[PDB]
């Protein structure tokens, strides 16, 4: 299978500030097929990003996605409090689908 | 007594070599989201808030535009007179209709038991030939509406913007970038270059297209004088947008075709204006 | 040869003979508020015929605007005066690609479709005169209050819903004659050329076409243009392009504006005075 | 000084026996996957994922194509007929008429649903084979045996890939959901088409012995005939069959050509 | 050297009685099931079986036809030229009839229009039309007292010549079998368009200032054989729908004005 990995571990930033959250695949994920889902704890997995830089029904602006092959970035723009919980990114390019290990943010 | 595009038109040159054909296929700009759906956009959103209307990039069709360049005719520029490119007629038609007659990929069943759903809904049909870039006048649904980074759309726009602001005034010098939503063709400009579009707005308007080639459109005005291509360059600009491709969840996709180009060009002599 | 109680001698054919004068004319559809410009109130629908009350930012208004012109004469004690003679329009409607827009607040067509296009009763009209254009008034309902700040039929009776030759105007204010009351008069306007396409319904596709190419002649039977009074040229238009359908299904007029370019040439006419 | 098809185009020869008239009824090729139901495709499917879309043969309409023998020519100059005016309509219109066979009630008590839904008519005359540009809805489309397709397609062949390049050389090979006539070529060949897309959209056909296409060029030259051959080609999906069930399948009808054609004087 | 259907065309006739004009109203033939609805079909049967589809002879429209007897005329023989025609559907403003029998369009609304397919079609000849057999189903088996396709086979739902006939019996050949055959028709103008389609709108235009011409590429109209004029028509407007939802095919007679010159022929 694919193997994702996410960096950092936690992010420590203010509301207000960019936050930059990467995923990387073992290998190339076929058609940019990358997702990006945000946590809120208690809750389902809420889809951010399709196909590594397609915004998701309903999601605010200041969410972005960007990059190919190997090498995908999350864009938060300008952090709101509610963003300050778990972000994984997800493959489907290749069955099975996998999941990164996740990306905490936390408010500095 | 002839003055088109800054320049003084003299007599048609008459000899064998004196006419020219030059051709190109334009590619649609619809905003091609995923790599194997080329032509598509992304999904239509609905119901955005006028004061909270963020659009996606690739959910927006731009206008294709190219340069075409041509042979040097001018040995010297110092001459009495000089030799200009003269675009006389296009012959033009969108390419691949046939492709809307496959109700079998990804189209939702017109009913139980039913086909796929054809393509339909607003369409855009417009070209344009000219020596110069085409020149477009912003006009927006929505003034308050938030375009995304990569597009060039109306700067500093006003409730006036809705209507006709003078303002929003822009080159077609860019590929993939001017949304089709933003712009038209400004017919207070645009003295060196032939225009033609056809909207037609609706939920089910059925697409309408013609192919033959047998058809020319003149591109010569009332003084007789077609497009003059200014520094040996032509320029070819579409927006082919077809109507609303409807996925079986009933999410709506704009559809675009490349459109064809032949011109047909002859040697006009211009007296020299240095 | 007498066109506007002035008679018509020959075309004057020098280098400075032929001028062009443009326009962009904005629509008036009503303005409901500062960000709704080019859009009317929400439409209200099932009042009774005497209970008619509609709202002014509910009805679209026919633009107009005077162009003044270059003064032509050295004096007005000459023999042969010259007027400003009106030849050709090239026009359109500017803006049409902004119905492309279905992501700003239009009702969805179904769930997840994309939103509803602008679509119903459309009414595409330009006039252009040495006068200002000349009105007959027909109503729907004659027992209809009119708002203040409009000029509609005065004394309205029955006979107002079909023809009485009492309701006549001159598009003489821009944002004031309601499109509902007004047509351009067939009756008069002997000095101006108009040109209207209603089409009526709730489900009428918008068909516009932009092009600069395309040329509408201005000359009479005689070879005459509109000949322009007191060196003024005027244009009057209506592009009513349908219906905005709200996530709530309330429906609100969209116009757009329309550009004028105007070839002019001057011609010699016998001095009236 | 005129080269049309490779070939010096000199003076029309003249007189009585320098003009002739050939014509064709050209058979549509909807699909036929039943002996009983010829003129109609196979019922249309639904809703295939675009990464498994593999449509049946007998589903996909074919564009149609014959080569007419003409009368044989070679004296000083090299003659060939160049074709000068086609007649042309789509034959059994009145057919649809029939809504008592097989198609669904429009309502309770009702007459069956007219035919009715996207149509392409289309006709094309030339001295050699209609030369065809593919573009698909779909490149991964898993084409079945049989049909002639875009060969090794991308992405780019969903808009203009220029790699689509076909003879419409086959009868009942060429799908007309992948071709379209190609404007860059056909020097030799005069085409016409109509496409009218949408769930309900009316047929409307006319017919007429009155109604003539001139064939010729801005240079007044028709197609010329090589080989002493006259290509006729030919899309009439006329609209959708409904059945009582809801299943839908193209009815195609045949199309009529007569072509008026003079000896022209050729050079290399 | 001009032939015109196997006879030698000479002059034109330059006289004062030279030119003459023929009327004829030619009522439609929708089937008339019963002696009060004359101009409409039998009801409509739906979704019968193609392996057992027999529709009832009231129900099928059939092409109308008429020979006009002309002037006899016989230095050089003596044929009438068809020059011009003036044609239109007579009758179209009683589909503004929305009280008598028509569905309403809703609860408290008024009758439903004729709408739905409709076929506009005519011809005027010096021979009688010649015809094309097409079947939606080969397998239809057509009524006593209508001339359908004889022998059908699969081919028959798409073209096969052997489908060749003459519309030479009024009231006789249904509409939905037979279509003007371009490979013949030398002595024949005929126009026509179908307009398919469950709501299609009928549209129809009258005026007394609308002349077709006749006359061929040389110049030359349809010459009246044996002194005989023929004219053709079929005028489906469409659907009418009963309160019950059942539809009926409403036709109208259609007008013809053919003016006639005197042209000399050789045999
Ligand atoms: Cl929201
Ligand atoms: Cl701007
Ligand atoms: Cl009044
Ligand atoms: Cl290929
Ligand atoms: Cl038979």
């Amino acid at each position: 299978e694919i193997v994702l990995t996410q960096s950092p571990g936690t992010l420590s930033l203010s509301p207000g500030e960019r936050a930059t959250l990467s995923c990387r695949a073992s290998q190339s994920v076929s058609s940019s097929y990358l997702a990006w889902y945000q946590q809120t704890p208690g809750q389902a997995p809420r889809l951010l990003i399709y196909g590594a830089s397609s915004r998701a029904t309903g999601i605010p602006d200041r969410f972005s996605g960007s990059g190919s092959g190997t090498d995908f970035t999350l864009t938060i723009s300008r952090l709101e409090p509610e963003d300050f919980v778990v972000y994984f990114c997800l493959q489907y390019g290749s069955s099975p689908l996998t999941f990164g290990p996740g990306t905490k943010v936390d408010i500095k | 007594l002839l003055i088109k595009g800054g320049v003084e038109v003299l007599e048609v040159k008459t000899g064998v070599d004196a006419i020219t054909e030059v051709e190109c296929f334009l590619n649609p700009e619809m905003g091609d989201p995923d790599e194997n759906l080329r032509g598509f956009s992304l999904k239509l959103s609905a119901e955005n808030d006028f004061s909270s209307d963020s659009p996606e990039r690739k959910m927006l069709p731009c206008y294709s535009t190219a340069r075409i360049p041509l042979p040097n005719l001018n040995e010297d520029l110092t001459s009495g007179n000089l030799l200009m490119w003269e675009a006389v007629t296009v012959q033009t038609e969108v390419i691949g209709i046939t492709s809307m007659l496959n109700l079998h990929a990804g189209s939702q069943k017109v009913h139980e038991h039913g086909g796929g759903k054809p393509i339909q809904g607003s369409n855009f049909h417009f070209f344009a030939v000219g020596g110069d870039p085409l020149e477009m006048q912003g006009v927006l649904m929505n003034y308050r509406t938030k375009y995304p980074d990569g597009t060039i759309t109306p700067k500093n726009p006003t409730a006036q913007s809705q209507v006709m602001n003078t303002d929003h005034k822009a080159y077609l010098d860019k590929n993939n970038a001017y949304p089709v939503e933003c712009w038209v063709p400004d017919p207070s400009r645009n003295e060196n270059t032939r225009y033609f579009g056809t909207f037609t707005g609706g939920e089910n308007v059925p697409p309408v297209l013609h192919v033959t080639n047998t058809a020319t459109t003149v591109l010569l005005d009332e003084q007789g004088v077609g497009p003059l291509c200014k520094a040996d360059s032509l320029y070819v600009s579409a927006a082919d947008i077809c109507g609303l491709f409807t996925n079986s969840s009933g999410t709506q996709q704009w559809r675009g075709l490349a459109r064809y180009f032949k011109i047909r060009l002859r040697k006009r002599s211009v007296k020299n204006p240095y």
